[PDB]
């Protein structure tokens, strides 16, 4: 007779991994490529030549 | 739980001299948190005006 591990089950440690297993995350290609404006007003009017 | 058994000192190669084995064991349970809630309603002239 001995000791065997499933006897003493209850008793062995536990650890976790500290961090997740994820992805790397990126920004919008949209953001990255165009200009961009700040505006203040909901709209922005823009006049174009048409003829 | 172990058990042990009287041993001799007297001379090798007699049964009775030789020290037994046994094993200890354990097993797992769980304890497993439940919640009790309530919510008690009033109004707020009820708190203000209550001494």
């Amino acid at each position: 007779a001995d000791i065997s591990r499933a006897d003493a089950l209850a008793l062995l440690a536990t650890q976790e991994l500290d961090s997740i297993i994820k992805p790397e995350t990126s920004g919008s290609a949209a953001l990255a490529a165009f200009r961009s404006i700040r505006m203040s007003a909901g709209t922005v009017s823009m006049p174009v030549l048409a003829a | 739980l172990p058990t042990a058994g009287w041993v001799t000192d007297d001379t090798s190669g007699a049964a009775t001299g030789t020290k037994p084995t046994s094993k200890v064991s354990w097993t797992g349970k769980n304890l497993v948190a439940e919640e009790i809630a309530v919510i008690v309603p009033v109004h707020e002239n009820t708190i203000a005006d209550s001494r």
